[PDB]
RNA sequence: UCUUUUAUCGAGAGGU
């Protein structure tokens, strides 16, 4: 891989998809692509809008 | 100026007649509350098991479809307007689901009621389903037969009917004008006549027939309204009406702010 | 290894990949697999 | 499939009217009289709740696969 | 021109809105007396000719579990073929259809008729009106 | 695959302003006003009452196409008045009748009760 | 692909040579194409399908 | 710094 939060389960945690489920389907830089669950749709938006689950709860970008 | 005459009211609906103002005005105030009353709606659905015989966004649909009680819901914030991570409390209310069908005979249907607050901002008056009477069990959601585990847990968001129709609190709201026809706004179409051919429009007794001897004005303007306003439960008809009119003041008022300090 | 059903006698068990195909009870011959342990969510729109 | 929740042109919640129109049906009442008592006068109600085809009967007596 | 106006609200509320399901099927051909398929996970170290959409939703026997989403060209069944005699199999996956996303419905697991497995999927998804939908009286 | 997002009918981004106006340069004392993010509502309350000032002399509105979200707006009043002003002064107005209109029925509602 | 751009418009089967014209691209949401009426006459087209 | 795979022949059911 190119970054270790690709294939990841993401929270959102800003924005009009706040609360929403997804994956991180391509993380090139700063914009991420986030794979939303609900609907059938990938979003553009910023890492910072985004908690990653890691081993104790949803961390922020600092995992 | 304006006036109001009440002439049916009630619990959830009333009939009253508008009288001494303009159309858009009357107009507009039903647009607003057709399209413009914040109300509060189930908005996210995490399914931990289910074991019966329906597709899940088939149950997440009828549970996003349920009127709840939002009498105190001018004071919640929006949910892009909390700055909380996830959710916090000033921002969702939080419902719980969890049935099961336990032996061999038997059809446990699973209802609304048996929907239970768990966690909300307090102390408000919102989360509670509208409830009819003191024993109605409500809205049908579910069957289980043997052996079919159901349980669930839904999120509840502050919304307006601009989003989703579900978020709307008035069903349809009745509303006319000049009955006896004089203004000569309309056409009848007509066989033989055009005045056995019709109804009567069950107000054409509070105003006067025109007289066959009359001459046609050309000032005259659409003066008197007949509407009727029906809810859900979600809301009170009363409130819906002053929380149309005090969402109409405020836009204006915005606007007049915008003209203002674009100087 | 990971749970598996039977078709029949509603059985949960578990394979490794090694045994062949059928409910250690039964033996009826068409399983099908369980529900997976993530977190599903929905919009309810 | 199974009776909706709203209506589909107003959004009277007719979710709660199908058990009282079953027994008001056992007690031999006629279709008009069953809804003239249940307080439907707008006829889109009115056909939401008299054409329903309830299918869920059926969808549970085959057995669980779980 | 035969064209229609349709309300927004009713179709909110459900007004002609419908269910679509799809099955998938694939088996295990032998060649040699002990030289088969097995249904597994490839890594890049040992097989070859890897197609490219995510491996990561497989789960160890190669078979994907229902309650996972998948969408474009997510690689549902990973099958492998042995190369005719280190970095020694190819691959020979299944690929769902590049224009469809889809909640993963049902999974079965069987054997075929000679005596090897056999596996299916069943993906499902919910269709809406929209315009360009055609309608009929 | 192609749906616009619903709350994008009523929630505005950063770098559009509510509301801009432009002159128009045809005849005099003639104005422009363009607005985001409304409908008939606000355009035909404001339109039906602006109508009706014996110093207005041509104020209409449209909405270009169904699928976006604005409206257009012409208003022309004459030599004495600025446009902007009676804009203004009809929004004070409807306000007031706004007002009363809620007063006398909350007081027909609790005699009603 | 951007605004006012002259791209090239064709229906199947096509017979006079006014079966294929330029038009000027209009970006706008939802899935399917539009067309002004008026040209319903040389495309002999209808929007049943 | 890229790249990145869709057999073949034949038969049928359909849409303007
Ligand atoms: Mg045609
Ligand atoms: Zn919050
Ligand atoms: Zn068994
Ligand atoms: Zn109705």
């Amino acid at each position: 891989g190119r970054d270790p939060t690709l294939n990841k389960t993401v929270k959102i945690r800003q924005g009009g998809y706040k609360g929403k489920i997804g994956i991180v389907k391509e993380a090139n830089g700063d914009r991420f692509r986030v794979e939303l669950h609900n609907p059938n749709k990938t979003i553009p938006i910023p890492c910072s809008f985004l908690l990653i689950e890691s081993t104790h709860g949803w961390v922020p970008y600092e995992d | 100026e304006p006036k109001v005459n009440i002439i049916n009211a009630q619990d959830d609906e009333v009939e009253l007649m508008l009288s001494d103002v303009n159309l858009s005005l009357a107009n507009s105030l039903r647009r607003t509350m057709l399209a413009e009353v914040p109300t509060l709606a189930i908005d996210l659905v995490e399914i931990k098991m289910n074991t019966s015989v329906l597709a899940d966004e088939f149950i997440s649909h009828r549970l996003g479809l349920i009127p709840l009680v939002s009498e105190d819901v001018e004071e919640m914030k929006y949910s892009r307007d909390c700055t909380c991570e996830d959710y916090c409390d000033e921002c969702s209310v939080v419902l719980e689901l969890s049935a099961r069908h336990e032996g061999e005979e038997g059809t446990t249907d699973v209802y609304s009621s048996s929907l239970i607050k768990v966690s909300g901002p307090g102390n408000l008056n919102v989360g509670e389903p509208v409830r009819r009477d003191d024993y109605d069990q409500g809205i049908l959601l579910c069957k289980l037969r043997n052996h079919q585990e159901l349980n669930i847990r839904c999120i509840a968001k502050k919304g307006i009917a601009k989003e989703h129709a579900k978020w709307s609190p008035c069903s349809a709201i009745a509303f006319e004008y000049d009955p006896h026809n004089k203004l000569k706004h309309t056409d009848f179409w007509f066989e033989v006549d055009a005045k056995k051919e019709w109804p009567d429009s069950k107000y054409a007794t509070w105003e006067e027939p025109p007289k066959p001897g009359e001459v046609f004005d050309y000032k005259a303007k659409p003066n008197r309204f007949y509407m009727t306003v029906e809810t859900t439960g979600s809301l009170k008809a009363n409130q819906v009406f002053s929380r149309g009119i005090k969402t109409l003041q405020e836009k204006l008022a915005n606007v007049l702010f915008e003209l203002e300090n674009s100087r | 290894g990971v749970k598996y059903t039977c078709g029949a006698c509603a059985h949960n068990f578990s394979l490794n990949k090694s045994d062949p195909v059928r409910c250690k009870e039964c033996g009826h011959r068409v399983i099908y697999k369980a529900r997976t342990k993530r977190m599903i969510q929905f919009d309810a729109r | 499939m199974i009776i909706p929740v709203r209506c589909f042109s107003c959004g009277k919640v007719v979710g709660d009217k199908w058990d009282a129109y079953l027994r008001l049906l056992e007690e031999g009442k006629q279709e008009g009289d069953a809804l003239d008592e249940l307080k439907l006068k707008r006829y889109c109600c009115r056909r939401m709740v008299l054409t329903h085809v309830d299918l869920i009967e059926k969808f549970l007596r085959y057995n669980p696969l779980e | 021109e035969d064209s229609m106006i349709m309300n927004q609200s009713s179709i909110d509320r459900g007004l002609f809105r419908s269910l679509f399901f799809r099955s998938y099927m694939d088996q295990e051909k032998r060649f040699g007396i002990s030289i088969v398929e097995e249904f597994e996970k490839p890594t890049r170290a040992t097989t070859l000719r890897l197609k490219h959409g995510t491996y990561e939703k497989l789960d160890e026997d190669g078979l994907i579990a229902p309650g996972v989403r998948v969408s474009g060209d997510d690689i549902i069944i990973g099958k492998t073929t042995p190369i005719p005699p280190y970095h020694t199999k190819r691959d020979a996956s299944t690929p769902l259809r590049s224009t469809e996303n889809g909640i993963v419905d049902q999974v079965l697991l069987t054997t075929n008729q000679e005596g090897l497995k056999f596996v299916k999927v069943r993906m499902r998804t919910t269709k809406v009106p929209q315009i360009g939908d055609k309608f009929a009286s | 695959m192609n749906a616009p997002d619903r709350f994008e009918l009523f929630i505005l981004p950063d770098d559009v302003p509510k509301l801009k106006i432009t002159p128009d340069s045809r005849v005099p004392n003639c104005i422009i006003i363009k607005f985001e993010r409304e409908d008939h509502t606000l355009a035909n309350l404001l339109r039906e009452e602006l109508a009706l000032y014996p110093d207005v002399t041509f104020v209409a509105y449209k909405v270009e196409h169904p699928l976006f979200a604005n409206f257009v707006m012409r208003l022309q009043t004459e030599e004495g008045t600025r446009p902007k002003q009676a804009l203004e002064r009809a929004c004070a107005s409807i306000i007031n009748k706004l007002k009363t209109l809620d007063h006398k029925f909350n007081e027909e509602w609790n005699i009603k009760n | 692909l951007m605004d006012d751009d002259p791209v090239l418009f064709n229906r199947q089967p096509s017979l006079h040579k006014m079966s294929m014209m330029a038009h000027r691209v209009k970006v706008m949401p939802y899935s399917t194409f539009r067309l002004n009426l008026s040209v319903t006459s040389p495309y002999n087209a209808d929007f049943d399908g």
